[PDB]
């Protein structure tokens, strides 16, 4: 999965996320035509077994043909009072799209982090299935212990948790941060 | 590093410095927002290649500031036409080869969004990534350690070692990466336009390409496929402002569930000032996660289930309000305590 932000000139924006799924997809690469299919039936539910996930059978997301897997994708705009683009903000990266979204989010408007920090910080992930909360190698400690203490057993990431490409209005201009966890840098004029 | 990316005019947030600079330069060229988008993602499926690509699906939520109204454009893959309920019986079964290959949307997506809000010509998005995909660049971080991470998988296949590999081992972080194959590709769907992709000369070469490694995509599947224009996207409020998100099929519904059970905290800059406000911040956080998971598994694409009163219960307020209230801030509880629901 990968995500981008974009705001022109005009003030209209677009947030848009996209994925072939697993890292290289299904892993099959057309010899011909050089491109890289997608393993998006992976996202679906399946009514025999349960995913990797351990997310049991969920006949709402069972395949169909013609049908649209379940995905974890979130891509985002958020718009002010006065109709101008406050933010743009979505992300990448497994199954942790969702609450990485959420927590930029959470971060700028509410921690009030600048646009750089809301995407650097620190982050956290707990789907529901599998039961465990997962913290990165260098979350404040103090939110591991306060979470442990209120029976929450965590682990650490081996790598990071998710990637966030994210525009916030200022009132100098339009701020922009691409996650160093992946390396990118955003450009603008 | 000469910018400390706080722009008066247009900015663009990419996972590769280059594919922001591609669609930056797209902007300058009088481009919209989503000439822009689309000409980084072309260089984002060469860069990040692990990632996405042409051979994927997505989604792009679009605000106009000329109509003042947003938009959603779904072009997530879909199941062909021959893919039924049982077809897999492992995980495994459902990640690798060509059974695992949904329909991909990418190139429709493109396309119908280039069609309401182009302004560059078609050919003009995929030019810098021609050029960029037969010239070579070196593999950025992200790419090196995906390359790291599946070496096992990369080395072993031959059809992978031909791009992602020298001397037979996988390319490293600075290693120069060329793609011929998608160079010629991209380049024939600047001239042809979509339809090549769909119904046109490379057609065939991708069912063959995918049924050729056990998967059951057919021509009928691409010539069928159409991306969606969703003319009222989800959105929740938070204080003055209001997101939009896509709806089911994605996870618009669980964000705004997640964001909406948490706004009824009034989080600050106090709410991490001290580590006892900051570890409860972050407990209340990780519950809402779990809150708002649970309901998640109702979820599915809203043309085969209905999902219409599951949608709008998980982006309404009563119902954020009704499982704040079932928060303990002394205490995270068991799976079941959240009521996970699969009808
Ligand atoms: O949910 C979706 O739309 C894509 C996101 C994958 B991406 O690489 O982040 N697939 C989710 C997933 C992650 N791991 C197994 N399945
Ligand atoms: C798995 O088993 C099902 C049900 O018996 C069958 O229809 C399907 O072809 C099998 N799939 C794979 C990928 O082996
Ligand atoms: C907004 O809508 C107009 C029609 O009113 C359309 O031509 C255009 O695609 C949109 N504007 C931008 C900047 O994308
Ligand atoms: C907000 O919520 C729902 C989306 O389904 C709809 O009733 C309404 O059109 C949306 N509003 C906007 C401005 O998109
Ligand atoms: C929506 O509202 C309430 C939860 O407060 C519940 O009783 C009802 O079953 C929900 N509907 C669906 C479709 O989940
Ligand atoms: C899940 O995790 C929580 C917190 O670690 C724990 O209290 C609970 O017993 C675990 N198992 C289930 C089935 O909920
Ligand atoms: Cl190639």
């Amino acid at each position: 999965t990968a995500h981008l932000s974009v705001v022109a000139e005009d003030g209209s924006a677009v947030s848009a996320t996209s994925t072939i799924n697993l890292y290289f997809g299904s892993k099959v690469r057309s010899p011909v035509s050089g491109i890289l299919f997608n393993n998006e039936m992976d996202d679906f539910s399946s009514p025999s077994i349960t995913n990797e996930f351990g997310v049991p059978p969920s006949p709402a997301n069972f395949i169909q043909p013609g049908k649209q897997p379940l995905s974890s994708m979130c891509p985002t705009i958020m718009v002010g009072q006065d109709g101008q683009v406050r933010m743009v903000v979505g992300a990448a990266g497994g199954t942790q799209i969702t609450t990485a979204t959420a927590l930029a989010i959470i971060y700028n408007l509410w921690f009030g982090y600048d646009v750089k920090r809301a995407v650097e910080e620190p982050r956290l992930h707990n789907q529901l299935l599998p039961n465990v909360t997962t913290v990165e190698r260098n979350i404040d400690q103090a939110v591991t212990a306060a979470l442990e203490t209120r029976h929450h057993h965590t682990q650490i990431a081996s790598t990071f948790i998710a990637v966030v490409q994210a525009i916030v209005r200022t009132a100098g201009g339009w701020a922009a941060a691409s996650d160093s966890r992946k390396g990118g840098e955003p450009a603008g004029y | 590093e000469p910018d400390n990316h706080v722009y008066t005019r247009a900015a663009v947030a990419a996972d590769a410095k280059q594919c922001s600079k591609i669609g930056r330069d797209a902007l300058r060229d009088g481009g919209s927002a989503v000439d822009a988008a689309i000409a980084a993602l072309l260089c984002v499926g060469l860069m990040n290649a692990h990632s996405m690509g042409i051979g994927g699906g997505l989604f792009l939520t679009i605000y106009n500031s000329t109509t003042r109204k947003a938009e959603v454009i779904n072009a997530r893959e879909v199941a062909p036409r021959l893919a039924f309920a049982t077809m897999f019986n492992s995980s495994e079964q459902s990640q690798k080869g060509g059974l695992s290959v949904a329909v991909p949307g990418e190139i429709r997506g493109y396309e119908l969004a280039h069609q309401r809000h182009g302004r560059l010509p078609w050919a003009r998005l995929f030019q810098p990534s021609i050029q960029l995909a037969r010239q070579g660049f070196p593999v950025g971080k992200g790419l090196a350690a995906a390359l790291e991470n599946k070496r096992t998988v990369i080395e072993q296949q031959p059809v992978l070692c031909e791009v992602f590999c020298r001397d037979r081992k996988v390319l490293r972080e600075g290693e120069r990466l060329t793609l011929p194959q998608l160079a010629d590709t991209y380049e024939t769907l600047a001239i042809e336009g979509a339809q090549a992709f769909y119904n046109g000369s490379l057609t065939a070469q991708i069912v063959k390409d995918i049924q050729a490694a056990g998967g059951i995509v057919t021509a009928e599947d691409l010539n069928n496929y159409r991306a969606e224009l969703i003319e009222h996207p989800l959105n929740i409020s938070l204080g003055d402002a209001v997101l939009y998100m896509p709806s089911a099929p994605l996870s618009g519904p669980v964000l705004a569930l997640i964001l909406n059970i948490l706004k009824g905290y009034n989080f600050s800059r106090e709410s991490v000032e001290s580590p006892e406000q900051k570890g409860l911040t972050y407990h209340r956080i990780v519950e809402a996660f779990r809150f708002a998971y649970a309901k998640r598994t109702l979820l599915g694409d809203p043309k085969f289930v209905d999902v219409t009163e599951v949608v709008r219960n998980m982006t309404s307020e009563f119902f954020a309000a009704q499982l704040r209230a079932q928060i303990s801030d002394d205490t995270t509880h068991p799976i079941s305590y959240y009521k996970p629901e699969f009808y």
